[PDB]
């Protein structure tokens, strides 16, 4: 019983961790570029108005 | 027209359905647009009609009806 | 060197096919029998050489499959 | 001096316009991913703030 369940868990864990590492990284890259350009735009807006 | 160009901007800047965006549909509660989403929505509204809005008068806008009211 | 098992077959696969439990299990598996945890001899044998048996039966265009509940069985392909 | 500074103001204005257009274009594309990730994949697994 152990020899079965141990294997199944190894496979689940490896797939989940690698897939999340692969996807979340680039998702955050995109979010960060958008955040950065928005921040630059807001600073420019405020300075222009003042 | 302006009253449908506003919908064009709102739906494609918040991703919500055209049916959802009625005149009285508020952005935050109905359309779900949060702080940054609403900021981008107001920026897009500015860009569409190539105009500018004051900070306070812009932040006062928090609904489709209010959006058009300031736009028209 | 020549005349050496490795030339034609992996050692572990030959070791499996030479086991005394293989003929019974092969006959039953081709007949469609499912293998659970209770028949220890057969189940342990399947676990020990799983990859060799899967690669072997692949020659017949059939997959030896292991369900998450831990039981093996055969699923034939279209060919 | 105020005239001289207004020329800086106008440079900032042109920069601000460019940044504005770029930000809006980014949001337009990102919307599709948001509608696509409504499967409860975003709340914590994809949006790892760390």
């Amino acid at each position: 019983a152990i020899r079965v369940t141990q294997s199944d868990r190894d496979l689940f864990k490896h797939l989940i961790t690698e897939a999340t590492s692969y996807v979340s990284a680039d998702y955050m890259r995109h979010a960060n570029e958008r955040r950065t350009h928005l921040d630059e735009a807001l600073a420019l807006r405020g300075e222009l108005f003042g | 027209t302006i009253e449908e160009r506003v919908k064009k901007i709102i739906g494609e800047q918040l991703g919500v359905k055209q049916e959802e965006v009625t005149n009285n549909a508020s952005f935050v509660e109905d359309l779900g647009a949060d702080s940054l989403d609403t900021v981008e929505l107001v920026m897009a509204l500015e860009e569409e009609f190539d105009t500018e809005i004051p900070d306070e008068e812009a932040e006062k806008i928090t609904t489709v009806q209010a959006a058009i009211d300031y736009i028209n | 060197s020549s005349t050496h098992i490795e030339q034609f077959m992996p050692v572990k696969l030959a070791q499996a096919l030479a086991n005394s439990l293989f003929p019974e299990l092969d006959s039953q598996l081709r007949a469609g029998r499912h293998i659970g945890i209770d028949d220890l001899d057969n189940h342990a044998f399947l676990m020990d050489f799983q990859e060799q048996l899967e690669e072997f039966y692949a020659r017949y265009n059939v997959e030896l499959i292991r369900a998450p509940e831990g039981f093996f069985y055969l699923r034939p392909r279209s060919t | 001096e105020m005239e001289n500074v207004q020329k800086k103001l106008r440079k900032l204005e042109r920069d601000y316009y460019q940044i504005r257009e770029q930000v809006v274009s980014a949001k337009a594309g990102w919307c599709a991913v948001m509608r696509m990730v409504k499967d409860n994949g975003v709340e914590r697994r994809l949006h790892r703030r760390e």
